[PDB]
């Protein structure tokens, strides 16, 4: 059947998902969502709740109204903040909605979201100061100004080291001048191209 | 329905504004 074949790439899609492997979750659910009857909003729905944060994770943000289409405005402000890199909003629209997003069983995936948060905040720090030697007291300004508590010089070179590792920024910290040395060819690659 | 235009280099949005004030305040500008 179709109905069954929708059926699997839904929980395969949602098996990749929990195992972290976002561009196959996003094949496997894509799929599902595509091939859904058209009469079947509440299936279309279901799936798209998977897909959803899985889209983000890959830098495909979804319009407000495809979220409109199908009662998912829970996940505006969401999308919002992360698209901004704004963490604080993040958190709030988060907690606003946890219950909902407990019960779709993606509460702990769309904590995933705080990372490439972090990555688009810290880009958009790159874009207003336009060098390439970053001092690290500038990200410090950000995560205070995003109300992260007792965040120090310390935490900023952690996370960056995160970052780093996971190739969302390309360059290394010079400690000698507290600086972000990041690459001249575009440090900061497409989410889809980090996985 | 999928937007990938957020992740240009531009940087005209409010945020994107409240962000440069915070950081001008604290001796940071372009």
């Amino acid at each position: 059947s179709t109905a069954q074949r929708v059926t699997y790439k839904y929980y395969v899609g949602r098996k990749a998902m929990f195992d972290s492997d976002f561009k196959q979750a996003e094949e496997y659910l894509s799929f599902a969502f595509e091939h859904c009857h058209r009469s079947s909003q509440k299936n279309k729905r279901m799936i798209l709740i998977y897909l959803l944060p899985v889209k983000m994770l890959l830098g495909h943000m979804p319009t407000v109204e495809l979220l409109k289409k199908y009662h998912l405005m829970q996940f505006a402000e969401v999308t919002r903040a992360v698209s901004e890199g704004n963490l604080l909003l993040l958190h709030e629209a988060l907690a606003k909605h946890e219950a909902f997003f407990i019960r779709c069983g993606i509460f702990l995936i769309l904590e995933k979201l705080k990372i490439i948060t972090y990555r688009n905040l810290f880009k958009k720090v790159y874009l207003l100061l336009k060098t390439h030697q970053l001092s690290l007291d500038a990200f410090l300004v950000a995560l205070k100004f995003m109300q992260v508590e007792d965040v120090d010089i310390d935490e900023v070179q952690c996370i960056l080291a995160n970052l780093i590792y996971m190739g969302h920024v390309k360059g290394y910290i010079s400690h000698q001048h507290q600086k972000l040395v990041v690459s001249k060819q575009n440090p900061f690659p497409p989410l889809s191209t980090v996985c | 329905v999928w937007e990938d235009n957020w992740d240009d280099d531009n940087v005209e949005d409010d945020f994107s504004n409240q962000l440069r004030a915070e950081l001008e305040k604290h001796g940071y500008k372009m």
